[PDB]
């Protein structure tokens, strides 16, 4: 027999959304057109879920690190969990700030059970919409707890691969995540939701571009769970 | 130094559909 | 919305690689207790309905060959595939008798584009091995991604050590077998693994003469690229 | 050298209980 995370708290929790769209020339990274659409859609979804959403924009690696560090120092006692969403450029293990790159590990470590006691035994979720490389998927027709426990990372793509988005519709992963959340965010368990998102971007999306190097390409998200209980946003 | 790789490393590649 | 179709002549193969003795050159120790793990796993997966096979003290070449050959067999009448790795390990790599091989290379053999007979079928990999040496002190017309439908159930988190007792056996394996025996046939794959997560997280703690390794903790790590719910039973 | 790191490096550290 096994339970669900206790959700009986004054509030669901905070939800830091980092919307990186414009990057310094020095980095040479392009303008992430469509990210605003993503942020708007996410903002609404997580608000509906009951999160206290906040959106930061074009943050430097320093701001992002500071942002999350500060957050980890706030008092989450009356919160059920925590949520952070990263929308930016990225490379394996790293994510882009306005001025450069920072290891995703450093961003999330701030919430280890030993560095944010107020979140111990509470789920800490991180949704990352960013590339993790450039590979393309051609497809085919007396109690103590691990300081590292209760983390869940919902990546848009698999390690080493690219992440797709349309400046019009927005990120595939984000498009998918919002759909399922809107439809089942309040009745399905977190892993069911993310699994349906996996299938969604896997089946209902395919690249399409003038250059054949990037035509009819595919993508599969990646979920990493260190959760110790089932998670229902209610 | 490959341009088809430029849009990649720089993230310019997107889905036109 | 749905579950993986399990209506097939057989559940699938289950390659168990039991590495216990390593070449002196590697300097790796005798994984005492691994036999206990293999025996317990062998029985659990057999009960699940898998066609289990256990290999022992395999070289990186044998392991690679083993899995490559397997990926070339015809899985048409199988519902899914399962591989279990019991050996020494380091981040991203796993130990063979004679050395080290990247876990990525071991699993790539089953990409949708290299094992068509397993397309849209779940490919599970359970890895009982260290992924570093950090210790957890604890606290108070379609087309699918070639990389889809993979699930990696790691005993520990990236960069950390993995515990085992030469007597009882690996913590992760001990846990996995418990939950499987109790719910392998009625719970969804992610529920099972989540319960395993909680199990090793709460019900286990290191204990050794050397204080450097006393009262240490551990949290498993699940990586899912599955696109449907998975239940081991029609 | 540190025997301790030596033990982890060779994965000889085991729970004795």
């Amino acid at each position: 027999p096994t339970y669900q995370y206790n959700m009986n708290f004054e509030k669901l929790g905070k939800c830091i959304i980092i919307n990186n769209k414009n990057f310094d020339k020095v980095t040479g990274m392009g303008v992430r057109n469509g990210t605003d659409k993503d942020a708007e859609a996410l903002f609404k979804c997580f608000r509906s879920l009951g999160f206290d959403v906040i959106v930061y924009n074009d943050c430097s690696c320093a701001k992002m690190q500071d942002l999350l560090k500060k957050a980890s120092e706030e008092d989450h006692t009356n919160a059920a969990c925590f949520a952070c969403i990263l929308l930016s450029h990225g490379e394996e293990n790293v994510i882009y700030g306005k001025d450069g790159v920072t290891p995703i590990k450093d961003l999330t470590a701030h919430f280890r059970g030993d560095r944010c006691k107020t979140l111990l035994e509470k789920p800490k979720l991180f949704f990352i919409q960013a590339a993790r490389g450039t590979e393309l998927d051609d497809g085919i027709q007396r109690y103590k707890i691990p300081v590292e426990a209760d983390f869940l990372f919902a990546y848009s793509t698999v390690p080493g691969y690219y992440s797709w988005r349309s400046p019009g519709r927005g990120s595939w992963f984000v498009q998918a995540l919002c759909s399922i959340l809107e439809e089942h965010g309040k009745d399905l368990e977190i892993m069911q939701i993310l699994t349906r998102v996996n299938d969604r971007v896997a089946r209902h999306f395919e690249s399409q571009s003038d250059d054949p190097h990037f035509h009819e390409k595919k993508q599969i998200p990646c979920v990493v769970s260190m959760l110790t209980k089932e998670l229902y946003f209610s | 130094e490959t341009h088809a790789d430029y849009l990649l490393r720089t993230g310019q590649v997107v889905d036109i559909s």
